[PDB]
């Protein structure tokens, strides 16, 4: 007799919308996230096994879309930078990095021209002498991020909506697919700090025990292996370089915010790595490929190309967005302290939308941040030797997918709905 | 949370001078600013107060007529007039925060953390 | 009232514990005495929030004491670096001053 | 949620446990409207599971008494080899084939005839 | 609505009579999302109601029998010092910290442990 | 035995979003609301009591909220005044109260300029010789507000949704904190009219029986001390001066008005206040503050405020924007007709928000406003060198504060959430 019971504990994979949730102005504002449960409580499934795939996991596609979203909404309503976009009279004051140029702006007060002059770093201007002009500022409409709004990451904890739970795989060294046989449902995540980088990953989770190198496929040389360190490094970025503010009026309730002058010398921006860690860190990660490969040997070989984002380690330090020269770090082999100069930036071609670009307005200076690296991102080269001096395997930092910033943390979930109808013989009326 | 104070100055007998207090890192209009100098032989002494939203201002009954406060909400900064100068005013001007907050039964007293600098206005024949 | 009549200074060796007073009477009527201390050169900052609360950051070497027209601060295990003139505040519908209280370490 | 791993007759106690409306909960422009679309669409499941009941004379019902003998087609097994066996998700599974047939079946026994 | 002040046992005698509901309507863009959102909860509310009262094995009618015994951890105050000496206010406050509880023992006697006994009758 | 009640009559404090209920262009006078009111009766709660504090009302807070987002959604799509920010020719057409400026414009056909004039209040320009400027041209936008959209206040009542209800204290004397002892229910309350000033609450609701004082707390001078009368004062408020309007093409498919001429003699805006019924009114208000303090000896003196809206009484009728002079209302003792010239603006920095600056259109010159005082909002000035000559105690008109223009009506609502399920022991099964 087909019985029918309610509340059946079964479920199938969905996909949904999860909502923000924080521990404490600012993006990932209070307003706009609810306050975080103390102790949600994780439940173990005894006896479930779940298949896992972290390169088919709509969770990371959903926070790639909320975050740029977000980040729109907060600098829709800031200062547009079009009225700049002039042929400067520059010069100079590393060498000439920073160029004292100017500028006649005949929109301050709207009827009336004048002589304004500011500091630019060259990797924000181009050549066009004495003339050159701003770097895209006739292709894309710049914006000058609100100096009211802070932009630092912070943990966020992703939550599902009634109906839906999170699986979350515990198993131990687990790998990027399959089966999981450790799985607990929860309310949310652990928290994931929303942080923006390239080639290589700061203030992550950590693996336990081992180095765990995932990868959707190892064979196919086109994909991003994703190292996930399970000890970090702690590396001193700083930009020790001093300077004032100035304000340029050039428009109603519209202001430019950029340097004035230079206070003292010019000092590039540096980053202090432990040599030791970083080489014990390299030995056991290419210990980890020597197994994945076939006792072929591991080496790091700098970078192939690509947009200087990706070439250079790129990071945003408070507001100021670095560009770290990592070229130290990725030239060795195994078959068995550090100081890097860092360039800085102010227009930012922020998630690749074309058309669109964001100003980052200067701080005065001294700023130094401690960040931890808690993993990297790697292609293969593979070549075309298999015949001849076929025994080396290279590796490159690789980067710019944001989808990788947030599948090397959301590995562990995946999202699926509660279905509590189902029938099953016995006998009755 | 910082406030800044403008530099010092010195003026004679019959003087005016205008003292500015920039705040920064909490929104100017969720507290009371009071003014208070200090007079070297004497301790503090309060001057009044600017309310910031609404401006109300409340002065010591010496004040009275000599001293205006204003403010200017789109650069968060306040500002001290202060006219008639006798070298009886000779004091550091200070800023500073006021009390806990504007919504709260005892909120424009009871704290006073942030502070300036404070400045020096010398008045002298 | 003007009545925050704070000694002109103490002193004390390091180590010692010490009490500064004021005693106004308009206490009762607001419940409420609060400190400050000022070093040479720089403002007052908070020591005792509203009647002997410790703010953030603040040593525990301070706390208070209110009772009657009773106002007072004790800095236990005195510190040279607890040089500083301390001053009474208090509302009695006005913002009201001690003089202040220089304090030295022996 | 729950002993989901456990048997189908240990699990009819999970069953009842896990009938709460989990479709429903307290959690307190764009996040704004994300969210009440979300919101209004578990209401209209929460809804329509209850309707569903509701046609086949389920009401109030954790364990409903149906008026369709089970058709042996339907991976018969035997009343143990699932109650102190399968598991919920297991047993699903196989039956998934007939979904469509026996929500037919059970509207026409239980209230049409 | 005016017998809040009543004991509760007063009180009891007119739920039927206070058994409003006030749930049919009378009249039948961010105002509109404002507005949409509130009716939108308030049928949320309304569910959670009727969902809690099936999961106890209850009708819909407003006293329901129970299978769950009353004991001294929760409240151990005579019958006539609750219900003739109180209000309802009152006793809500009372015991207030074992809503959690006492509601998943409701559940759990009265309607999961009760249906499973039914699916024995059937089964005989 | 622990059995089921459901319809239970208890509640706990809660908040929610009030519907908006109308009587029966008007925004404020409810285009967007529904006259939801089917004779309403109040049930009164026996021998119940309940804590209210007028000054934690969140009924308070949702009426700031609302009528700023509906101002602003009202005026969103309205014509923006940027074209208008020029240096300006000015001539004195009371010494000058009103200037007669022209101007070279260049927005609406983008290759010509146009010579432009208008008349307009001093009050709304910047002496920069005959150079002036518009005093909020920068760091402000300024919009005109639109002609099809009217501000007229009319009483709105706010209602619970379903599942919750509104307190109300009945109680004569209540203070505004504190228990109420005779407390009734209400679905909605009375309707409350959205009427904006400042130093005098104008078009509210009447005490009981006598004038009423209430404050938050007495010997803290830094509130604001409400007033409420027990009877109206009447004020008489005419603008006599005769004017045109003039059609200014500024922007594409948009026109800004603005005046064109003068009509007859020149004439300044006043106010007609009874003499007597003035100062009566003043020696209960003075009263009941000597019952406060204990006798002393109470005074009446001028704002202070420096701010013009503060300084001066704030008031509004129809399209005109008033700035009155009340030194002469302020100016007693007690220990035991009168007309005010009013100042006209044009620019108004509504809700105090840098941003949100608006212009208001020509009236044809022409007005009269016949208005009703119903309160006052008071500051406490005294506590200076309280040893000696102490015994006069001095109040002073204060506002500014839109929350006190609703406090001092919803004062006697709260809201409760209705929790109609529970248990309780019994002997049954
Ligand atoms: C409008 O009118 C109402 C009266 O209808 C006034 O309400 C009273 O306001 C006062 C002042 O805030 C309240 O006083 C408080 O009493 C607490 C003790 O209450 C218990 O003990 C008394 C003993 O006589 C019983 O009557 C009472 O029912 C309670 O059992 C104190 O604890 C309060 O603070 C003091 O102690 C704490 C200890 O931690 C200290 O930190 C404080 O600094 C302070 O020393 C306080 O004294 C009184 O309770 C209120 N009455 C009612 C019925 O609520 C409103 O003030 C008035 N409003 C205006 C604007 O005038
Ligand atoms: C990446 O994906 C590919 C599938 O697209 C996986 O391919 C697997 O490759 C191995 C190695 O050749 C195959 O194993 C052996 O193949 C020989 C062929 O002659 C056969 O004789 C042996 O008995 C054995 O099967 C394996 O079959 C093949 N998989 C499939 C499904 O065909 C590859 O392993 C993936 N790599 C990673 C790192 O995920
Ligand atoms: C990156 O920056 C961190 C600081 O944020 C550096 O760590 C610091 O290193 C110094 C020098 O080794 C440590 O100083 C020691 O302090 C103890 C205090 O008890 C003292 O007894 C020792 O004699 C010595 O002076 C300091 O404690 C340590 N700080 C922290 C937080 O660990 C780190 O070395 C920098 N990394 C690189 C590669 O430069
Ligand atoms: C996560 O990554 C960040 C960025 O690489 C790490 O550095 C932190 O960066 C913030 C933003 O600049 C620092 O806060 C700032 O401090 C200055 C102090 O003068 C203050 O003026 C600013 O308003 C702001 O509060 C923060 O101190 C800095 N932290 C450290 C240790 O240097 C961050 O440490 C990484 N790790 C974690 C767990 O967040
Ligand atoms: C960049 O380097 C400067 C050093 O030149 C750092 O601080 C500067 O310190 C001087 C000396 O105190 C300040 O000048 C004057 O000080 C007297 C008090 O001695 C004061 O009365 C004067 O009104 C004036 O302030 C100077 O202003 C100050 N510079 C800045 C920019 O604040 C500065 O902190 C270093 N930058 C960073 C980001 O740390
Ligand atoms: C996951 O599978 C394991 C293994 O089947 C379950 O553990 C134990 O399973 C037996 C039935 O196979 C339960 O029944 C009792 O076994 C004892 C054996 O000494 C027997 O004397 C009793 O008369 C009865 O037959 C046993 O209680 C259970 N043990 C525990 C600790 O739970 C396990 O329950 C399964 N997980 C879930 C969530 O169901
Ligand atoms: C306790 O509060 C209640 C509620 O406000 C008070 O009852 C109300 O009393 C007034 C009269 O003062 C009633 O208004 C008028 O009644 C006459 C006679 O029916 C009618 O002709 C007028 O048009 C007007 O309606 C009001 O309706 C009544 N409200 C309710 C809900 O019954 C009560 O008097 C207060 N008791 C104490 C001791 O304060
Ligand atoms: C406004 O806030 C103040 C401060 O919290 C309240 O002050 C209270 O005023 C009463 C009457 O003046 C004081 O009662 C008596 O004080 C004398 C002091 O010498 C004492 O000997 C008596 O035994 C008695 O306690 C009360 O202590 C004082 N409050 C303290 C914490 O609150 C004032 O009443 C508040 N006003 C309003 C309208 O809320
Ligand atoms: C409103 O408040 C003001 C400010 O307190 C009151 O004005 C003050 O009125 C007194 C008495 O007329 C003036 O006293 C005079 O002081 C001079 C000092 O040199 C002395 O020589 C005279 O013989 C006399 O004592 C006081 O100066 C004046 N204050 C100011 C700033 O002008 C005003 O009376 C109050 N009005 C009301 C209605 O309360
Ligand atoms: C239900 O109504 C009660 C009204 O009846 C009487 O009210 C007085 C207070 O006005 C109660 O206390 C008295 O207070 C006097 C002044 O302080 C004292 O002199 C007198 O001795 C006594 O203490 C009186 O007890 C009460 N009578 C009875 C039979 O209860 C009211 O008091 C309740 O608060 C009210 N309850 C609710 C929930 O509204
Ligand atoms: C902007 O353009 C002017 C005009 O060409 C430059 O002025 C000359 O600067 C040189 C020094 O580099 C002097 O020797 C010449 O005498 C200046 N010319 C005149 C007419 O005075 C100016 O240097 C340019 N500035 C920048 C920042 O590029
Ligand atoms: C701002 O505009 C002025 C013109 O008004 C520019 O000055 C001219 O520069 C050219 C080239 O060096 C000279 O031949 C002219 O004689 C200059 N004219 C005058 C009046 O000086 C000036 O270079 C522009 N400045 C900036 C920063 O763009
Ligand atoms: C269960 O129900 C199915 C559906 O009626 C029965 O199988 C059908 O048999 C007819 C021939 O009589 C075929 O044409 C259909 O295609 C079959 N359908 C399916 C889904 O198999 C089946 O015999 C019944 N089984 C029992 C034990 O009652
Ligand atoms: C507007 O601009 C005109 C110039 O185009 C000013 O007119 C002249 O100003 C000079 C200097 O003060 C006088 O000597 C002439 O007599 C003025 N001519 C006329 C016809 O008035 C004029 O003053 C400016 N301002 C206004 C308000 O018109
Ligand atoms: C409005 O309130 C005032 C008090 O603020 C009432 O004034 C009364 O005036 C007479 C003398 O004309 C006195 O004998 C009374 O004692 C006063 N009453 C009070 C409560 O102070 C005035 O009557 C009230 N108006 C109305 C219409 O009731
Ligand atoms: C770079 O190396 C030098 C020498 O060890 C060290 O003094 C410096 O602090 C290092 N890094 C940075 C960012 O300064
Ligand atoms: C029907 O059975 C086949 C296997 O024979 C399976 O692949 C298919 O998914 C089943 N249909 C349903 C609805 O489960
Ligand atoms: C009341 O019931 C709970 C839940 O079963 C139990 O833990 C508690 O000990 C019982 N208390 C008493 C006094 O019976
Ligand atoms: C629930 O907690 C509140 C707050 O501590 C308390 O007032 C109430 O009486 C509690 N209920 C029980 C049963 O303890
Ligand atoms: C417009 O600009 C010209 C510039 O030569 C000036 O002479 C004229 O007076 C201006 N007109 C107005 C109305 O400002
Ligand atoms: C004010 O004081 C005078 C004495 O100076 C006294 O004659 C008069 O009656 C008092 N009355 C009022 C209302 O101020």
């Amino acid at each position: 007799w087909v019985t029918v019971y309610y509340g059946v504990p079964v479920w199938k994979e969905a996909t949904t919308t999860l909502f923000c949730a924080s521990d404490a102005r600012n993006v990932w504002a209070t307003h706009c996230c609810v306050p975080t449960d103390p102790n949600p409580q994780e439940v173990v499934l005894e006896n479930v096994t779940e298949n896992f795939n972290m390169w088919k996991n709509d969770m990371v596609e959903q926070m790639h879309e909320d975050i740029i979203s977000l980040w729109d909404q907060s600098l829709k309503p800031c200062v547009k930078l079009t009225p700049l976009c002039v042929t400067l009279n520059c010069t100079d004051y590393e060498r000439g990095e920073i160029k004292n140029c100017s500028f006649n702006i005949t929109t301050s007060i709207r009827d009336k021209v004048q002589k304004e002059y500011a500091l630019f770093y060259k990797l924000d201007i181009v050549p066009i002498n004495n003339s050159y002009r701003l770097i895209n500022c006739n292709t894309s409409v710049i914006k000058q991020a609100c100096p009211k709004v802070s932009f630092e990451p912070i943990p966020i904890h992703y939550c599902a909506p009634a109906g839906f739970a999170i699986l979350k795989c515990n198993d131990k060294k687990f790998n990027g697919t399959g089966p999981c046989t450790n799985v607990s449902t929860v309310q949310c995540t652990h928290g994931i700090r929303p942080v923006v980088s390239t080639q290589l990953l700061l203030n992550g989770s950590l693996a336990e025990k081992e180095v765990v190198i995932r990868s959707q496929n190892f064979t196919n040389n086109a994909k991003v292996i994703i190292v996930q360190l399970n000890e970090s490094v702690v590396i001193n970025c700083t930009r020790p370089n001093n300077n004032t503010r100035k304000s340029i009026h050039i428009a109603p309730g519209r202001w430019f915010y950029t340097t004035g002058a230079i206070i003292g010398d010019i000092r590039q921006a540096h980053c202090n790595i432990s040599r030791v860690k970083w080489n014990n860190t390299l030995k056991q990660i290419a210990t980890k490929l020597r197994e994945q490969f076939k006792n072929k040997t591991i080496a790091f070989n700098q970078s192939s190309g690509g947009d200087p984002e990706i070439v250079m380690h790129s990071f945003n330090c408070g507001g100021e967005f670095f560009y770290c020269n990592t070229t130290q770090l990725f030239n060795s082999t195994w078959n068995d302290h550090i100081t890097l100069p860092c360039r800085i930036k102010q227009i930012i071609n922020m998630w690749q939308k074309v058309g669109k670009a964001m100003y980052a307005p200067p701080i005065r200076g001294q700023i130094r941040c401690s960040s931890n690296i808690t993993g990297l991102l790697l292609t293969r080269d593979g070549g075309s030797n298999e015949n001849k001096t076929s025994e080396t395997e290279t590796f490159r930092p690789a980067g710019g997918d944001m989808r990788d910033n947030w599948r090397s943390e959301l590995y562990k979930y995946k999202v699926v709905k509660i279905e509590p109808l189902g029938v099953a013989p016995t006998k009755c009326k | 949370v910082q406030l800044l104070e403008s530099g010092a100055e010195v003026k004679k007998p019959g003087a005016s001078v205008r003292v500015s207090c920039e705040a920064s890192g909490y929104t100017f209009t969720k507290y009371f600013i009071h003014w208070v100098r200090q007079a070297p032989g004497h301790g503090l002494e309060w001057i009044g107060w600017i309310n910031t939203l609404t401006s109300g201002v409340n002065y010591a009954r010496n004040f009275q007529g000599r001293l205006t406060l204003t403010r200017d909400l789109s650069t968060e900064t306040v500002y001290m007039d202060l006219r008639n100068l006798k070298s009886d005013d000779t004091a550091v001007y200070y800023c500073a925060r006021g009390g806990r907050g504007y919504d709260e039964p005892w909120g424009a007293y009871t704290w006073l953390d942030p502070w300036g600098q404070g400045s020096l206005v010398t008045v002298s024949s | 009232s003007y009545e925050l009549t704070q000694p002109a200074s103490v002193s004390g060796s390091p180590g010692q514990s010490i009490t500064i007073s004021c005693t106004g009477s308009s206490i009762g009527s607001y419940d409420l005495v609060s400190w400050y201390q000022q070093y040479p050169g720089k403002a007052p900052k908070v020591i005792i929030f509203e009647v002997s609360k410790r703010p953030s950051g603040v040593s525990h070497r301070f706390s208070g004491s209110k009772s009657g027209n009773t106002a007072a601060l004790t800095i236990s295990g005195l510190q040279v670096e607890d040089e500083a003139i301390y001053h009474c505040y208090s509302y009695d519908d006005m913002i009201i001053f001690g003089g202040g209280t220089r304090l030295t370490v022996l | 949620l729950g002993a989901a791993g456990s048997t189908m007759g240990a699990a009819s106690m999970t069953l009842t446990v896990q009938a709460r409306q989990l479709l429903s909960g307290i959690v307190q422009t764009v996040w704004g409207i994300k969210q009440l679309q979300a919101r209004v669409l578990a209401v209209e499941r929460y809804l329509r599971d209850q309707q569903l009941l509701g046609i086949w004379g389920c009401s109030g019902k954790l364990i409903c008494c149906t008026a369709v003998p089970w058709n042996n087609s339907w991976s018969n097994r035997s009343l143990d080899m699932i109650w102190n066996n399968m598991t919920w998700i297991e047993w699903e599974r196989e039956i998934d084939n007939y979904t469509g047939l026996i929500y037919n079946l059970l509207e026409e026994s239980q209230n049409q005839q």
